[PDB]
């Protein structure tokens, strides 16, 4: 087959500002290379076709290029919309293939995240398990480093984090950190905090609680 | 594009060939055996000979193309365990056809591997066939593939050349640039 | 319009058999070959089949070949996907895909098909920032809300995770330290493979 690299799969830009991507098909496939578009929660959209020229809809700051094996998507100046997975596939053979996408990335402006953690719920204690919920909401950029601690000692065993898309408001990350642990494991125990560790602090910015 | 470039050709003739029946039958001449002019006789005889076994080989899996060249004449030819069988390619005069589009009517997605052709005359009426190797017309469209993008292709059309884009027709062509394995000798 | 209905998906037992289906409007369906193609749980859109406008012809790649079947049927402009032997890394959302000459052009809504073990049920243990962590339970999806629609800010409503074998997602909403409790807040799941609705009123201790 003709396997095509799509190398990034990140890729961090500003508002209205440059950016490209690069697809590497394995042999020449000439002009015949296809760009897709992936806002978050919609299928794909086709873009630019043979390389370089445009489908019936697509605004004019998106130009493809090249031929052979080394192609390339650019954006003009950037928008809201324009953040999205950005997917290429060749057409040259049989078997068809697309590359690994690249993830787009506005930047306004970082931030810190607004750490708030939770107790495991009354209810939950009697079915027979608990869970304990770390949040971070509005941070900048998605790099963190959330780890968890049981009466001052670490836990990495037994967690489950959850990073949301980038807003479209605002252009934050989030993300959420779930430490299962039994009701007796639970029991056995009396202060649980999570310690984040972003860019944005010199030190770990920290929530706590006791019982 | 329901169109159709007419084509003519001079000493490089289109032929038809049907498949021979065993009316005929042969195999290859072997190796034969073997004062400065003496020299020459014994090494021509011998790469006569050393040649011979790669017409051996190359008889086993294009038969056609060696009966063609030993004969100076187009055939058609396929193999009987290690023997050969022969027919005459006939000519084709008449008009000869080169449908514009290689995209298959029906089967939106896939195409053809060589330009579709119209032709009439050999033993009789109206023909639709495909463009063989070579001015071989095939009497069978059946050549198919999945429509590929960028798909150039240059098919021998006759005396000259036929370049093809995305399936479809462009112009004709004179191939300029030839290459050779020619050893010519300074006499 | 040129539109574009697929169904089919649902939970599948290792080893099965589905036939999916896309219903094609807005255009002169004949004209054009279609085609199939499957987002992982993440990217890679595996191209799976694609068949010829008029029907005699179809294509795969060897991985999904002789397990699944293309047809198309242009009486009433549908095509199918017949998958068997259906195995656990066909697992993916099944977009049909209209082709223009060559290639997929309007990509269809999206179709999503899974394998193994069975439908767990969510659990809502319920959770300034307040929350709701929907636990335990498969296939996807679930649904949640706050105060059914309502709340159009503040929502931050997490992906999903598959744990050892069944899925946990959390959403977080946040608010104006007074307003709570002064009014309490609802969280809306709905988890429709299991026909499980929880609105969960979120109280302090």
């Amino acid at each position: 087959d003709i396997v095509v690299t799509q190398s990034p799969k990140f890729m961090s830009t500003s508002a209205g500002d440059r950016v490209s991507i690069t697809c590497k098909a394995r042999q020449d496939v000439g002009s015949a290379v296809n760009w897709y578009q992936q806002k978050p929660g919609q299928s794909p959209k086709l873009l630019i076709y043979r390389a370089s020229t445009r489908h019936t809809g697509v605004p004019d700051r998106f130009t493809g290029s090249g031929s052979g094996t080394d192609f390339t998507l650019t954006i003009s100046s950037v928008q809201s919309e324009d953040v999205a997975d950005y997917f290429c596939q060749q057409y040259g053979n049989y078997d068809l293939t697309f590359g690994a996408g690249t993830k787009l990335e506005l930047k306004r402006a970082d931030a810190a995240p607004t750490v708030s953690i939770f107790p495991p719920s009354s209810e939950q204690l009697t079915s027979g398990g608990a869970s304990v919920v770390c949040f971070l909401n509005n941070f900048y950029p998605k790099d963190i480093n959330v780890k968890w601690k049981i009466d001052g000692s670490e836990r990495q065993n037994g967690v489950l984090n959850s990073w949301t898309d980038q807003d479209s408001k605002d252009s934050t990350y989030s993300m959420s950190s779930t430490l299962t642990l039994t009701k007796d494991e639970y029991e056995r125990h009396n202060s649980y905090t999570c310690e984040a560790t972003h860019k944005t602090s010199t030190s770990p910015i920290v929530k706590s609680f006791n019982r | 594009r329901t169109a159709v470039r007419a084509a003519a050709t001079e000493r490089d003739r289109f032929y038809v060939c049907p498949p021979p029946s065993g009316s005929t039958v042969v195999r290859l001449e072997p190796e034969q055996a073997c004062d400065m002019l003496s020299r020459i006789a014994a090494a021509w005889c011998e790469l006569q000979n050393k040649d011979r076994t790669l017409w051996g080989e190359m008889s086993r899996l294009n038969p056609s193309a060696v009966a063609t060249a030993a004969l100076g004449q187009r055939v058609s030819a396929r193999m009987l365990g290690d023997v050969m069988a022969i027919s005459r390619c006939v000519e084709v005069r008449g008009g000869v056809y080169v449908q514009n589009s290689m995209r298959v009517p029906g089967e939106r997605g896939t195409c053809y591997s060589r330009p579709l052709v119209t032709f009439e005359h050999n033993g009789t009426g109206v023909i639709e066939g495909q463009l063989g190797d070579d001015n071989e017309l095939l009497i069978s469209r059946d050549l198919i593939e999945p429509c590929t993008g960028n798909h150039r292709r240059y098919f021998k059309l006759g005396g000259g050349y036929v370049y093809y884009e995305d399936y479809s027709y462009v112009r004709m062509v004179e191939v300029p640039e030839t290459i050779s394995t020619r050893v010519t000798l300074n006499l | 319009e040129v539109q574009l209905v697929e169904s089919g998906g649902g939970l599948v037992k290792p080893g099965g058999s589905l036939k999916l289906s896309c219903a094609a409007s807005g255009f002169t369906f004949n004209d054009y070959a279609m085609s199939w193609v499957r987002q992982s749980p993440e990217k890679r859109l595996e191209w799976v089949a694609t068949i010829s406008g008029g029907g005699s012809y179809s294509y795969y790649p060897d991985s999904v070949k002789g397990r699944f079947t293309i047809s198309r049927d242009n009486a009433k402009n549908t095509l199918y996907l017949q998958m068997s032997s259906l195995r656990s890394d066909d697992t993916a959302i099944y977009y049909c895909t209209r082709q223009e000459g060559d290639f997929p052009l309007f990509d269809y809504w999206g179709q999503g098909t899974i394998l193994t073990v069975s439908s767990a049920k969510t659990t809502p243990p319920s959770v300034v920032t307040l929350g709701c962590l929907v636990k335990g339970y498969f296939p996807e999806p679930v649904t949640v809300t706050w105060n059914s629609g309502s709340l159009s800010s503040g929502v931050h409503t997490f992906p999903a995770v598959l744990q050892s074998d069944l899925y946990t997602l959390s959403s977080s909403v946040t608010v104006t330290s007074s307003t709570w409790p002064s009014q309490s807040v609802t969280c809306n799941v709905a988890h429709p493979a299991s026909s499980t609705k929880v609105d969960k009123k979120i109280v302090p201790r």
